[PDB]
RNA sequence: GCUCGUAGGUGGUUUGUCGCGUUGUUCGUGAAAUCUCACGGCUUAACUGUGAGCGUGCGGGCGAUACGGGCAGACUAGAGU
RNA sequence: UUCGGAGAUACUCGAGUGGCGAACGGGUGAGUAACACGUGGGUGAUCUGCCCUGCACUUCGGGAUAAGCCUGGGAAACUGGGUCUAAUACCGGAUAGGACCACGGGAUGCAUGUCUUGUGGUGGAAAGCGCUUUAGCGGUGUGGGAUGAGCCCGCGGCCUAUCAGCUUGUUGGUGGGGUGACGGCCUACCAAGGCGACGACGGGUAGCCGGCCUGAGAGGGUGUCCGGCCACACUGGGACUGAGAUACGGCCCAGACUCCUACGGGAGGCAGCAGUGGGGAAUAUUGCACAAUGGGCGCAAGCCUGAUGCAGCGACGCCGCGUG
C-alpha cells in the first residue's frame, strides 16, 4: 500500500528524519511521492513539524502510517483531527 | 527452502487451469462447427452456453474478463453474420 | 602539527621581526644562515612566496589550513585581502593574544589548547576556533588564580586593546562588537602579494 | 445516505500532435507519406540547421496526390510504422 | 590543373498577412542528495539540517512583429535576352 | 495411575492441509548503440493484490483428499496402493447491470469515437471463525480515489565509408486469430512497396543518468561512494503459479563442471553477508544487535530480517589536534 514513514538522512550518529509518503514496496531511503514533515530526536524532548494539511490529504486518501509516524501524528492531533477525537493539539 | 509446498500448490492449480481451459476450448469448437453448418437452430442455444462457459471461467479466475469479453463479443458477432 | 622551532630564524629568513616582546630582537644582523650574508637575486616569486610566509607564521597556521582560508577569503563577497585578514584575524587565540592575555603568540595557542577558555559557558580547546561578532569570551572559572594567568592579570596597560574586541574587569572577559578589519589593524604585511601568489 | 455510483473526477482531454506537410508518395493502398521540415538551432555553432523527416499517416478514403500539402494529427499505432492520420488537405498541388 | 553542374548553403528594393524562428509574461515540470549564498548543530572543521538560488531546458495559455522564414503581390538597380 | 504408564476434553504445539508473503529488500555490470536511458508528451489502446471510500449482498447444497493407520517398491533421492477425516481447500445450483448482442435517446470531439442513459435478449459471486461479554476478525459483486505498471511518440547524448545497397512478414490493405491493451503480434489472400549520403546495412566499443574531476568560461575526461532507471543470476531455451515473474537462495529440458551410488540412478550453483583458492601492482572480519528506521505474517503480544544500525581491520582519503 502506501505508507507515511521515517528516512534515515542525517549522519553516523545523529539520525535526522524525513516524514515521508511513500510506497511500502521501496526502500527505506528510496524516491519519495512526497515529503510532508520531519523528525529530530535529538532536541529538547525532540523537533517535529508536519505539513497538517499535506498530512490531512493522504490521510483522507489512504495511506497507512507507520507506527512511529503514528506517534507523531498523535502528539502533533493531526491523526486526532482527521479520525474526529477531541484533542487536536498535544505537544 | 520450505518453498515445496508452493511447488506443490502450483502444480494442482495447473492441472485445474489446464482443465478448465480446455472445457472451454471444446466449447468453443463445437459452436464454431454448428455456425459452419449454419442451422442458426442450435446454435442459438449453443452460444449461450458457451458464453456461460466463459463467464464461469472468468469468475473462477482461470482467465481474465477482458477475454471473455472478447471471445464472448466474437462468438456473439459471428453469430449474426449467420 | 605545529613548527615548534627557532622563531629567530624564520624571522631572519624573512627579514622582519614577528614577535617583539622581551625577545625582540636578537641583537644581530640578518644572515638566516651560512651564506646568509649573499647579496641574492630577488624574483618576483620570491616576493610573493616570503609574503605568505609571513602571514602563515605571524598565527601559526598550516598551508594545508591557509589553503582553505584562501578559498574562503576569495569565496567571499567584498574584497580578497582584508577578508583573508578578517578571518586569519578572528581565530580564538589571535583574540587572546590581541586582548592583552598573552606575551607572544605561541602562548596564548598554548593557552587555547589546554582549554582555559569558555565561550558561551562551552569548553573550547581548538586555537582555530573563529570568533564572532556578539561572542563573549570567559575564563574556565576554575582556572583562574594561575600564575601564567595572574601574571597577565596586572600588566593589562602596555600592549593596546584594539577597537572590535574589549575587556572588562579582574573577572578577565571579552567581548567582541563587531568583526575586525585588521588592515586598519596592525598589518605586518601587505595582503595584496598572497592573492598573487595563489594565482600561480 | 452518493447514494449510487461517485461521478468521476473532471480531467482536460490530452492534446495531440498536428503538424503540417508535403505528400511524398501515395502508391500504398490507404497509407499517405508526408514529408515534415523542421529547423532547430545547432547545439554548438549555433546556426539553424532545417531537417526533414518521413512519417506514415492513414488514409481510410485514399485521396491524396504529390504535392498537397495537409495537415496530421498523431494517433495511436494504427499499423507497425504507421502513426499518423491525415485531417484535411489544405491548399491541394497546383 | 581548369570549368560546368546535382543535393545543400546563402540571397537585391518594396506592400500586406501568418506568427514557424525570435522575443515578453504566466502555469506545470526540471526528484532527493551533490553545487553556490545565508543561517542553524556537533568544543572548531570536515560532516550534518534548513531557506533561497541553480536546474541554461521542455510542454500549455496569453501578448509583439523590428529581423529571419512562409504565403500573395509589386519594381528594376543584380542576372539574362 | 504406571508406580513408569495412562486421559485432546484441555492452554500449548512438531509434522500436515489452507491464506498471505516469497516478484520487495540484497548483489553484479556480462549483454545491450536499443524508446535502454534523460527530458517532454500521449494512452478515446491498457491493467493494478493489499490500502481509502460510496452502494449492494453474504443464499442452498455435494463429492473428495493431505495428515493419520496398514502396506508395496528403491542404495539412496523418493515413490505406488488400501482404508480414514476436516475446513475460509474443491465442485454444482438460486438471485445479483458496469460481460455480451441488437435497437434507441442525451452530452460532448480528435477519425477511430468516448461518457451517461432506455428497451429487448443472454449471463456472471461470497465464508465463516472468535468473544473474561459494545473481546473482534472476516467474505463477494460493483462506482469512485490513491498507488504501481505496461505500451506509443518528439528531442538529446560514441568511433568507423579502407562498411553503398539493404529489405519479402519485408511495406501497406482486407477477413479472421491472439492480447490486459493498439499493432505483421500471428495467419490466409491481395497490392508492390519500405529504408538509404540528413549514412541505411555492417564492423568496433559501451550499462544510461543525477553527478564526479578539470577549466575564467565554453569545453574536455569520466559514470567509482550515494540516489534513480535498465539488464542479468553456471551457459542456452521454455513455461507454470500469481494482482504482479530476468522467478539470485522456484519448476522443466539440453550442455559444461563438482560430488554420491549397491551402476539401476541421484544432488548442486556465494555477481546475498562473512570467508577460501586463483589472477593480480593492488582492496577488509567466517564480528555484535534487532536498541532505532524500513520490510513480511498475525487482532495483538509477538516471530523473521547478514536490510539496516554499529563495531574490527587498512594514513586509503578529507578535516582537526598534539610532540610543549
Ligand atoms: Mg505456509
Ligand atoms: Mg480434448
Ligand atoms: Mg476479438
Ligand atoms: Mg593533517
Ligand atoms: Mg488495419
Ligand atoms: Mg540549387
Ligand atoms: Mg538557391
Ligand atoms: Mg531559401
Ligand atoms: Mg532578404
Ligand atoms: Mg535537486
Ligand atoms: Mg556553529
Ligand atoms: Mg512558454
Ligand atoms: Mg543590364
Ligand atoms: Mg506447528
Ligand atoms: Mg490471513
Ligand atoms: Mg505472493
Ligand atoms: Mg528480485
Ligand atoms: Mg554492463
Ligand atoms: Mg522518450
Ligand atoms: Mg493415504
Ligand atoms: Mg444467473
Ligand atoms: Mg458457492
Ligand atoms: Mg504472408
Ligand atoms: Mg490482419
Ligand atoms: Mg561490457
Ligand atoms: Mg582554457
Ligand atoms: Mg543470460
Ligand atoms: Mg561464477
Ligand atoms: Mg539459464
Ligand atoms: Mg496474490
Ligand atoms: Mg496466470
Ligand atoms: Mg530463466
Ligand atoms: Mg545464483
Ligand atoms: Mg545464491
Ligand atoms: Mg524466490
Ligand atoms: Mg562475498
Ligand atoms: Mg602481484
Ligand atoms: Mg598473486
Ligand atoms: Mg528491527
Ligand atoms: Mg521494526
Ligand atoms: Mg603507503
Amino acid at each position: 500500500a502506501v505508507k507515511i514513514k521515517l528516512t534515515r538522512l542525517g549522519k553516523i550518529r545523529n539520525p535526522q528524519y524525513r516524514v515521508a509518503v511513500a510506497d511500502a514496496r521501496t526502500r527505506r531511503d528510496g524516491r519519495a511521492i512526497e515529503v510532508i514533515g520531519r523528525y529530530h530526536p535529538k532536541e529538547e524532548p525532540s523537533l517535529i513539524e508536519i505539513n497538517s494539511e499535506r498530512a490531512q490529504y493522504w490521510l483522507s486518501v489512504g495511506a497507512q502510517p507507520t507506527e512511529p509516524v503514528l506517534k507523531l501524528l498523535k502528539i502533533t492531533g493531526d491523526w486526532q483531527k482527521f479520525k474526529g477525537l477531541p484533542g487536536a493539539q498535544g505537544r | 527452502k520450505s518453498q515445496q509446498k508452493r511447488n506443490r500448490t502450483n502444480e494442482r492449480a495447473r492441472l485445474r487451469n489446464k482443465a478448465v481451459k480446455s472445457s472451454l476450448r471444446t466449447a468453443v469448437r463445437a459452436f464454431r462447427e454448428a455456425a459452419h453448418a449454419g442451422d442458426k437452430a442450435k446454435a442459438a442455444e449453443l452460444l449461450a452456453s458457451t458464453n456461460r462457459k466463459l463467464d464461469k471461467a472468468a469468475s473462477k479466475g482461470v482467465i481474465h474478463k477482458n477475454q471473455a469479453a472478447n471471445k464472448k463479443s466474437a462468438l456473439a458477432q459471428a453469430l449474426n453474420k449467420l | 602539527a605545529r613548527y615548534t622551532g627557532p622563531v629567530t630564524r624564520k624571522s631572519r629568513r624573512l627579514r622582519t621581526d614577528l614577535v617583539g616582546g622581551d625577545q625582540a630582537f636578537e641583537k644581530r644582523p640578518y644572515p638566516p644562515g651560512q651564506h646568509g650574508r649573499a647579496r641574492i637575486k630577488e624574483s618576483e616569486y620570491l616576493l610573493q612566496l616570503q609574503e605568505k610566509q609571513k602571514a602563515r607564521f605571524t598565527y601559526g597556521v598550516m598551508e594545508k589550513q591557509f589553503r582553505r582560508y584562501y578559498e574562503e577569503a576569495v569565496r567571499q563577497p567584498g574584497k580578497t585581502g582584508e577578508e583573508l585578514l578578517k578571518i586569519l584575524e578572528s581565530r580564538l587565540d589571535n583574540v587572546i593574544y590581541r586582548a592583552g592575555l598573552a606575551r607572544t603568540r605561541r602562548m596564548a595557542r598554548q593557552l587555547v589548547s589546554h582549554g582555559h577558555f569558555n565561550v558561551n559557558g562551552v569548553h573550547v580547546n581548538v586555537p582555530s576556533y573563529r570568533v564572532s561578532q556578539y561572542d563573549i569570551v570567559d575564563v574556565r572559572d576554575k582556572s583562574l588564580n594561575t600564575v601564567p594567568f595572574q601574571i597577565a592579570r596586572e600588566t593589562a596597560g602596555e600592549r593596546p586593546i584594539p577597537s572590535w574586541l574589549q575587556v572588562v574587569g579582574e573577572r578577565q572577559r571579552v567581548l567582541i562588537h563587531q568583526l575586525p578589519e585588521r588592515a586598519q589593524i596592525d598589518v605586518p604585511l601587505t595582503e595584496q602579494l598572497i592573492v598573487e601568489y595563489y594565482s600561480k | 445516505k452518493g447514494p449510487k455510483h461517485t461521478p468521476r473526477t473532471p480531467k482536460p482531454r490530452g492534446r495531440r500532435k498536428t503538424r503540417i506537410g508535403y505528400v511524398v508518395s501515395d502508391k500504398m493502398q490507404k497509407t499517405i507519406v508526408v514529408e515534415l521540415e523542421d529547423r532547430m538551432r545547432h547545439p554548438l555553432y549555433g546556426k539553424i540547421i532545417r531537417t526533414t523527416k518521413k512519417v506514415k499517416a492513414h488514409d481510410e478514403d485514399s485521396v491524396a496526390g504529390i504535392g498537397d500539402r495537409v495537415s496530421l494529427m498523431e494517433t495511436r499505432p494504427l499499423s507497425a510504422t504507421k502513426r499518423w492520420r491525415l485531417v484535411e488537405i489544405l491548399e491541394k498541388a497546383k
